[PDB]
This record gives C-alpha cells, sequence and structure tokens, in this order.
RNA sequence: GUGGCGGCGACGACCCAUUCGAACGUCUGCCCUAUCAACUUUCGAUGGUAGUCGCCGUGCCUACCAUGGUGACCACGGGUGAGGGAAUCAGGGUUCGAUUCCGGAGAGGGAGCCUGAGAAACGGCUACCACAUCCAAGGAAGGAGGCGCGCAAAUUACCCACUCCCGACCCGGGGAGGUAGUGACGAAAAAUAACAAUACAGGACUCUUUCGAGGCCCUGUAAUUGGAAUGAGUCCACUUUAAAUCCUUUAACGAGGAUCCAUUGGAGGGCAAGUCUGGUGCCAGCAGCCGCGGUAGCUCCAAUAGCGUAUAU
C-alpha cells in the first residue's frame, strides 16, 4: 500500500534524547493529534530498551474515549489502532486539577491535551515526571489555538484574541518554543513546522559525565574508608554523596551543639540524603533520635532510604530493628516508631512539630520540610542537642543567617544534579526561564539615590513587558526576582495572575533617569493594585458580612496585592515613597492595547519580514496615563509587628482580624483600611 | 525500519505554515522595543 | 324516533361433571446373616379425649390420661460388584434381533426468603463462611475434562426435511431429535491375466547308500508371433438429500516387459594379479560391490495380502 516517508528528524531527535538521557518537547498541532502519540509512543519504544515505556495522560473536563473495558466495548456496538494502543499501553490518567497524586510517581511520557488551560502550577509538576529519553507531548486540537499560532508567525507584533482576558501566557509559551533546543513541531501528518530555526540543523550524535566520573572515583576510594563508604555505594549521584561525607562529619564532632542544613529543591534527592544521614547515625553510637515533619504521611521515602541504609549494613528485618507502623486509619502506614537493638538500645521516634516537650534527652534531631512549620515552632525545636534541617528552594533565611552569626557550628549543603535525568536537559532550562523559578545569585550593587524626593512612580505596561523581546524579558525577570524575594510566599501560578488577571494594575518605582541612560533602568521598588467594587474580592465582602453595612459596596477602591523593596535597600524607605504616589495618583492631583486582529481578518494577513506596527510603551508616565478615582485603599496580609508598623505609619486603619491563624504561617489575616464611615467600623 | 528512513504505512493553513520563508526566531531578532514612548530602539 | 329486533366468531368468568394426573391408605409377595434373642417408651413407643397445623383422615404435632405394641410362625440389628438388571414386541437356513423402564439427591458451603394450578424450584434476594476479577485507590461486579501409552482436531460442523413438544400460533422456536469423520485387535469376498500360433533343439521322469533298475503319444527354450477381454486409475451427467456426501445407474479415456513389476521366512550355487589367519610345498578356515587403470534383475522350498522374532507357558 502507498507509504509516506518520515522526515528522519523525528527519529534522529528522539535517538539523541535517550543516549544522552535527555527529554525532548513534541508540539502536535492538529484535532488528530491523538492518533500522533500513537505513532511517536511506537517510536520511543524502539529507541529504548530497559522496558516498555509508560504513558501519562492529562486533561481537563473531558477524554474521548471511555478508557474503562467493558463500556469502551458496548460503545463500539472497522478496526481501529487508536483502540490497540489504549488497550495495550499502561496509562494513568490524571486530571488538571487532580495533578497532585502523580508528584512522586515517574512516567515514560507524558501527554497534555488541552492547551487552552495550561497553567504554571500544572507545567511543573506534570514535566519532573518525564524520565530520562522520555517525550513530552502538547497537543493543539482546538481551531481557536491554530489560528494563534498562525498570526503569531505570520507578524510577530500582531496577536489575535477574541472578544475579557487577554491570555498573554500562552502566546509567551508559543514564542517560547523557538529558544528550547529540543522542540519539534509536527502536524496531523508527519510534517514539521520550520519555525524553531533550529529544526534544519538537527543531526545524529556519534555512537558518561564529568560529575558521574567523580562519584565513581568516590565509590572506589571510599571503600577504604568506612561504614561511610557503604552509605556512598547506596548514593545515586555525586552530590548526593558529598551532603552524606559532610552530615556524618558532623555527627562525628565532639560538640553540643551543630547544624547542617541540606538545601535541595524539588528533582534532586533529599529525603534519601537525610534517610542514608540517619542510618549513619544509628551506625554510630547514637542512640536518641527524633524526626519530625507536618504529618507523619509526608515522611515515606525518608524511611524507606533508613531502611536501605539499614538493610546494606546488616541491620536484618527482624533480627536486628523491629519497625512499629501506624496502626491507625488517618495517616496510614507511617512508621512514626523505629527500634534497633543490635548496639546496646537505639530508637528513633516520630513526634508532632508541637513537641518541643519530649525532647529533654535528644542526642539527634531531623527536621525535614521546615519551611512548612511555623517559625515560632522551629526555635523550639534547635535545643543543645545536634539538629539536621532541610529545606526545598521553590524567614528561614533569616534564621540560618543568624546561624552564620553565630555557638552552633553551621554546614551548607546544597543539591544541583537531578535524579532522574542528566544535568543540561534543554527541556528543564526551557521550563524554569519560562515560568522564572530561578533567581540570579549575585545581584549588582548600584548607587543610592535620595529617599523621600527625588523618584517617580511609574505605570508598567502588561502588554509590552510579557512580549518575549530580550529587554522585556530582562525587565520581567528583575521584576519577578523582586517580586517573589518579599515576606509573601512564592507559588508559579502569581505569573498567570500578573499576565493574565484583569483589573490589575503594575506600579514601579524609578531613580532619576539622566537623558542618557542604559537600556534598562534599576528597579527600587515594585507595587501592584487590583480595583475592586463598582469598578468582588477580600476587602469588598468581608466589611459588607461583619459590618452589614449597605451603602458599602458601592464604592469604589483597590487594594494593594504586594508591596516590595529591594533587600539591600530595604528599611530606608523607598515603601513609603511609592504609596504616597499612589495617594496623589488615585485622588487625581496627578493632571490626567497591542494590534488585534479581526477573526475574519486571520487568514488575509500574510507575511511582514520586518515588523512595522509601533508597539505600546514598556513604561508610561502617571502624567500620561488617566487616573480612575477610588475611594479607599486596603491591604491584606498576615499580621506580623514588622509590617504592623509600617502600614499604620502609612494612614492604614484596621478593620479586620481573623479569628483562626493560617495552618502554615501561624499568623493571622488584617485587613486595613485608608480613605466618616470608616469612623463607624474603627469603632 | 530500513535502517535508512522511516515507513508509516484548516488544511489550506497547515500548507500556509509548511512555506514560511523566515523562521519566528529570525521575525523575533529582527523586532525591536522603544521605552518611555521615546528612545533608541533597543533591539 | 339517545325507535324496536337481530348472524357468525375471539377473549375472560362462579359452580357441577369429565380428562390428565398428584397425594394418603387396604390386601398379597422380597436376598444373606442367630457366633444379632429380644426390642420399643434414647425428646412418642401403643391406645383414649380435646385442640394446633395441614388440601384432607391420622401421634403429624402439642396439653391431660392409661401401659401398652412386636417377637423362634425369627421380632430387632447387621449386611448384600440390592454399571448391572427387569421387561416387552417381532421372527422359515439354529436372533451377532429391536426397543423401554428406575432408588434419590445437589447446583462454592450450611440457614432464611419471593411466585405459581402444580417446585420447600435446573431459576433471584438477605446475613455468615470460602474463593477470585477491575480501578483514577473513593469503590464496583461474580457462582464442566484432557494428558500422564513420541502423545490432547466430534471440546466441532449442517438442519428443524423426519419423530414429537411449547407458545397469542396452520407459519415461530427446539445442541429434544435427524445428518456427516479415522481404523493389518478382528470377520468375510477378490485382482496382479486368459486364449491360440510359429520356429529350433533332443532328452524327460520315478526308484536307488556312488556299479544301477524301470520308462516314454512328449519335454525344454528369460525363444519369437497375433488380435479378443477387462479393471486399478482418470474424468461428464442424472438420481439421492432441508443442502450435500454415500449406494445404485451411466457418457468418454484407461495393457505387451501387459515396467500399470507381492511380500515374509528357510536352504543352496557362482568369483579376482583382492585382504586376514593357520598350516599338511600347490592346502584349509573365515569371507569377498573394496582388484592395475578408470564414474560416464541366480536357483529351490513353505505360506500368500499376509508373514516372522523374543519371554512365559
Ligand atoms: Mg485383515
Ligand atoms: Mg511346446
Ligand atoms: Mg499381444
Amino acid at each position: 500500500m502507498h507509504r509516506k516517508k518520515v522526515d528522519n528528524r523525528i527519529r534522529i531527535l528522539i535517538e539523541n534524547g535517550v543516549a544522552e538521557r535527555q527529554r525532548s518537547l513534541f508540539v502536535v498541532v492538529g484535532d488528530r493529534g491523538k492518533d500522533q502519540v500513537v505513532i511517536l509512543h511506537h517510536m520511543l519504544s524502539k529507541a529504548t530498551v530497559k522496558a516498555r515505556p509508560s504513558v501519562l495522560w492529562c486533561y481537563k473536563k473531558e477524554l474521548g474515549f471511555s478508557s474503562h473495558r467493558k463500556k469502551r466495548m458496548r460503545q463500539l456496538q472497522q478496526d481501529d489502532p487508536f483502540e490497540l494502543f489504549i488497550a495495550a499501553t499502561n496509562i494513568r490518567y490524571c486530571y488538571y486539577n487532580e495533578t497532585h497524586k502523580i508528584l512522586g510517581n515517574t512516567f515514560g511520557m507524558c501527554v497534555l491535551q488541552d492547551f487552552e488551560a495550561l497553567t504554571p502550577n500544572l507545567l511543573a509538576r506534570t514535566v519532573e515526571t518525564v524520565e530520562g529519553g522520555g517525550l513530552v507531548v502538547i497537543l493543539l486540537r482546538t481551531m481557536n489555538s491554530l489560528k494563534q499560532l498562525y498570526t503569531v508567525t505570520m507578524d510577530v507584533h500582531s496577536r489575535y484574541r477574541t472578544e475579557d482576558v487577554v491570555g498573554r501566557f500562552n502566546e509567551r509559551f508559543i514564542l517560547s518554543l523557538a529558544s528550547c533546543k529540543k522542540c519539534l513541531v509536527i502536524d496531523d501528518q508527519l510534517n514539521i513546522l520550520p519555525i524553531s530555526s533550529h529544526v534544519a540543523t538537527m543531526e545524529a550524535l556519534p555512537p558518561l559525565g564529568p560529575s558521574d566520573l567523580e562519584l565513581r572515583e568516590l565509590k572506589e576510594s571510599l571503600q577504604d574508608t568506612q561504614p561511610v563508604g557503604v552509605l556512598v555505594d547506596c548514593c545515586k549521584t555525586l552530590d548526593q554523596a558529598k551532603a552524606v561525607l559532610k552530615f556524618i562529619e558532623g555527627i562525628s564532632e565532639k560538640t553540643l551543639r551543630s547544624t547542617v542544613a541540606l538545601t535541595a529543591a524539588r528533582g534532586r534527592g533529599k529525603s534519601a540524603a537525610l534517610g542514608l544521614a540517619i542510618a549513619g547515625a544509628v551506625a554510630f553510637g547514637y542512640s536518641n533520635i527524633f524526626v519530625t515533619s507536618p504529618s507523619p504521611d509526608n515522611l515515606h521515602t525518608l524511611f524507606e532510604f533508613v531502611f536501605k541504609g539499614f538493610d546494606a549494613l546488616q541491620y536484618q528485618e527482624h533480627l536486628d530493628y523491629e519497625i512499629i507502623q501506624s496502626l491507625n486509619p488517618e495517616f496510614n502506614k507511617a512508621v512514626i516508631r523505629v527500634n534497633v537493638f543490635r548496639e546496646h538500645r537505639q530508637t528513633i521516634q516520630y513526634i508532632h512539630p508541637a513537641d518541643a516537650v519530649k525532647l529533654g534527652q535528644a542526642e539527634l534531631v531531623v527536621i525535614d520540610e521546615a519551611a512548612a512549620i511555623p517559625l515560632p515552632l522551629v526555635k523550639s525545636l534547635l535545643g543543645p542537642y545536634l539538629v539536621f534541617m532541610a529545606s526545598t528552594i521553590n524567614l528561614s533565611l533569616k534564621l540560618i543567617q543568624q546561624l552564620r552569626q553565630q555557638a552552633r557550628t553551621l554546614y551548607e549543603v546544597s543539591l544541583q544534579e537531578s535524579i532522574r535525568y542528566a544535568p543540561g536537559d534543554a527541556v528543564e532550562k526551557w521550563l524554569n526561564d519560562l515560568l522564572c523559578l530561578d533567581c540570579l545569585n549575585i545581584t549588582r550593587i548600584v548607587s543610592g539615590c535620595p529617599l523621600p524626593e527625588a523618584c517617580e512612580l511609574y505605570y508598567v505596561n502588561r502588554d509590552t513587558l510579557f512580549c518575549y523581546h530580550k529587554a522585556s524579558e530582562v525587565f520581567l525577570q528583575r521584576l519577578m526576582a523582586l517580586y517573589v524575594a518579599s515576606h509573601y510566599k512564592n507559588s508559579p501560578n502569581d505569573l498567570q495572575m500578573l499576565s493574565d488577571a484583569p483589573a490589575h494594575h503594575l506600579f514601579c518605582l524609578l531613580p532619576p533617569v539622566p537623558p542618557t541612560q542604559n537600556a534598562l533602568p534599576e528597579v527600587l521598588a515594585v507595587i501592584q493594585v487590583c480595583l475592586e467594587g463598582e469598578i468582588g474580592d477580600l476587602i469588598p465582602w468581608t466589611v459588607s458580612e461583619q459590618f452589614q453595612d449597605p451603602d458599602f459596596g458601592g464604592l469604589s477602591g483597590g487594594r494593594v496585592v504586594r508591596i516590595a523593596v529591594h533587600p539591600d535597600y530595604q528599611g530606608m524607605g523607598y515603601g513609603s515613597r511609592a504609596l504616597q504616589l499612589l495617594q496623589m495618583y488615585y485622588e487625581g492631583r496627578f493632571p490626567c492595547e497591542i494590534h488585534t486582529v479581526s477573526s475574519e481578518a486571520v487568514s488575509l494577513l500574510e507575511e511582514v519580514i520586518t515588523p512595522r506596527k509601533d508597539l505600546p510603551p514598556l513604561l508610561l508616565k502617571l502624567n500620561e496615563r488617566p487616573a480612575e478615582r477610588l475611594d479607599y485603599l486596603g491591604v491584606s496580609y498576615g499580621l506580623t509587628p514588622r509590617l504592623l508598623k509600617f502600614w499604620k505609619r502609612a494612614g492604614f486603619v484596621p478593620v479586620y482580624l481573623r479569628q483562626t491563624p493560617n495552618d502554615l504561617t501561624g499568623e493571622h489575616s488584617c485587613i486595613m483600611l485608608k480613605t466618616g464611615w470608616l469612623a463607624a467600623f474603627w469603632k | 525500519y530500513d535502517k535508512d528512513a522511516v515507513y508509516v504505512d484548516t488544511h489550506e493553513l497547515v500548507q500556509s505554515l509548511i512555506s514560511t520563508h523566515s523562521t519566528i526566531d529570525a521575525k523575533m531578532a529582527s523586532s525591536r522595543v522603544t521605552l518611555f514612548s521615546d528612545s533608541k530602539p533597543l533591539g
């Protein structure tokens, strides 16, 4: 039968990924993308030799096929290759909302069916589970998504948007595909879209790493010095071994007070290092060991690697160490109590974080997920005993800063080499840059401008900021680095709120710009305001319910979502200056969108080789843009002594303090207002 | 698989994507940005 | 005229009778065992009154009463290849005949429950016990035989055309029922040829312990010759049947080396510039597709589509 050649670039990309242990990205376009997954899955099986690949399918609301053996039979009640693929392959189906369940386990291939519902939280969680040479497949089935791709490639400045929400994140997702090394766009047929500009030069690699070479050297050199050697043999990556030696070095010290900090983000082995460190302490003379976590169910891999460290070096399952399980329905299968009696009597006990008592006789206490415990509780667990602290990346930094200032010995070790795949993966680097989940290690110092006198607020344009232009990318990185470095918790979803959520505005405080200056001014403070009321959020609803005030709710006002100042410049008064400039702007004291494409004109647009249309400016002066009239200003924050003094000085008056504290931080939410109705609420 | 190539057994817009002279990266490189509503184009 | 009278059917219906039965009784009659002689009242054994339940009569059951009942005329107890029988019809060259009738019980294991004229259901359900399957881990659904002999296909296929059965029905349905496969344990019948002619030779054949005695209307020749017959096989068409196969008919091809070539067991003959062994110079035993060079289908006997060997007897 007539058969079509498939371009070797698809096979070349897959084979190189398996050999390099690096993942690759595929973007199928068209409503027949499901059949494309079948072909792409089979080619992956030919290259991979370890096992039959596992498939992870993620969808938002509707799945076309039944995925039930009996049900899909009666719906059919001649032969379709897609039906064979579903029944034969081992597919795990998960929802966009229910993505937390698939956090731990690992899959060979990940399929993201629905493009329009993509969120930063979904992307980080699903891509992480892909291992080695696996494929990440993203589909564009809707006709709306296809023409959005069409408008951008025809002209980079022009963009298509129907009618509400702009959805700049999807457009930013499209533009960033060119930068990725391992990205291949294909159609319903096996045809490559030539847009990445690197697809043309793709070639097969000719038929082992510097970090892996060092680990093998350590695994041979540490046979001389042991039982530290046995735990390193259990280790998989080099940076895990270095942390293990650091832990045991702290254990052997003849000092009451010593702290080793394990600073490892997601994807790099963190509980495994803690598990082997506990086994090393058990290998030594340590008897009383305590393990602390917010939940017993949270720590399951830690006790596993304790058992692996135990199993490697004698410690039989019953003759030496005996384990007592949870024996409860809630928080089941957690091993709270571990008892080993080979060397005199030694015991490992899990306790609740709010157990400063029962720690009277402790030699080693291990704190894991330390950021997730309220800050005052961490101090009580310090004590005069050895402490192992592990905190994931992506204040706790203030505590370790105090430890550097001190008495208690400090050791800082960090993990940078991923367990699942090889370092240097193109997909991971592209993913982090798209979500801005990385911060520059060193920030250059700049001169300090006069504080309350010579700084003017500016209006950042949302459309210009998120365009993928190199200058705009650096400015967005500078803003986001300051945006998450505040006391407020950082979440990857906040970038979507900056990009998509309406009625949100960004203002930045700048030094006085000289007439001749560089490409980007330094940013001192960044402030975000969300307009509410007549112009439905925390401030209007909570006041209306609590004070049963009828006239309120017809008033127009905005709340300050976030306020930030640079850490080097903190405490000297840019924060107060920005708020004063807002009040003059909204009171009216200051004297007062990129080209959209019509629905029928999407096809009519031709190629524009050199962009011509003028783009909206990145920063606008406050005088240029007209201002909305706001009756009041508000803020909602976890009540702290430092922030309370700041807001009172600016004129904000409390109206509400939440009864129950937040579980993670142990802080009560507080609402403050500034403008005679305020007099009634305050009384 | 024959060790050389692969043998396997709206649309008008898809045809337009295939016949694209300028890649989106070269489209992106030629692009410029302006700051403060009047400045030298940084791009 | 919100007149009055009417035919032939279908369906349902109280009761009586009838048909098909079903269920309790009466009488008659069972194998071995006495080294089972007494048994029953060991949760009623016999009988009386009243009652419950049941379709009805009744120790069937329950209360209150009497002390009864069976037994050498064998009670009671224990046994008993209780696949095998029992019958039936039909028949000249002895019958390789044919068919029918059952003692119950169960549906993963013991209880409880639902319908109907008829079931304590060949079928639902609930609780307990035992198994096992799917999952997004939350929950959900369930009730037999083959090989172990170098050896696993009927564990199937076609049809309601016959016989009969169920249904609202002349027509639908029936794995009830009918049709179709291999096969030197064995039994029976039968081919692989028959008929003539010519030519050339001179010797058959029986008896006989090497001499011999009888004897001929023929014998032999891997000789030649001739034109009649036929089936093994190949291959049309009817008939058959629900459809087809099979049997019975039948068109055309199908024999001289008729090579279109019968076997198994037993006993003999023939041999070189060949090999080995032992000697009684030239011999004997065993044996001989093998040699100097060369590589392009002898005879006789017994049984006969059948015939040997080993062990035990
Ligand atoms: Mg025979
Ligand atoms: Mg003659
Ligand atoms: Mg002849």
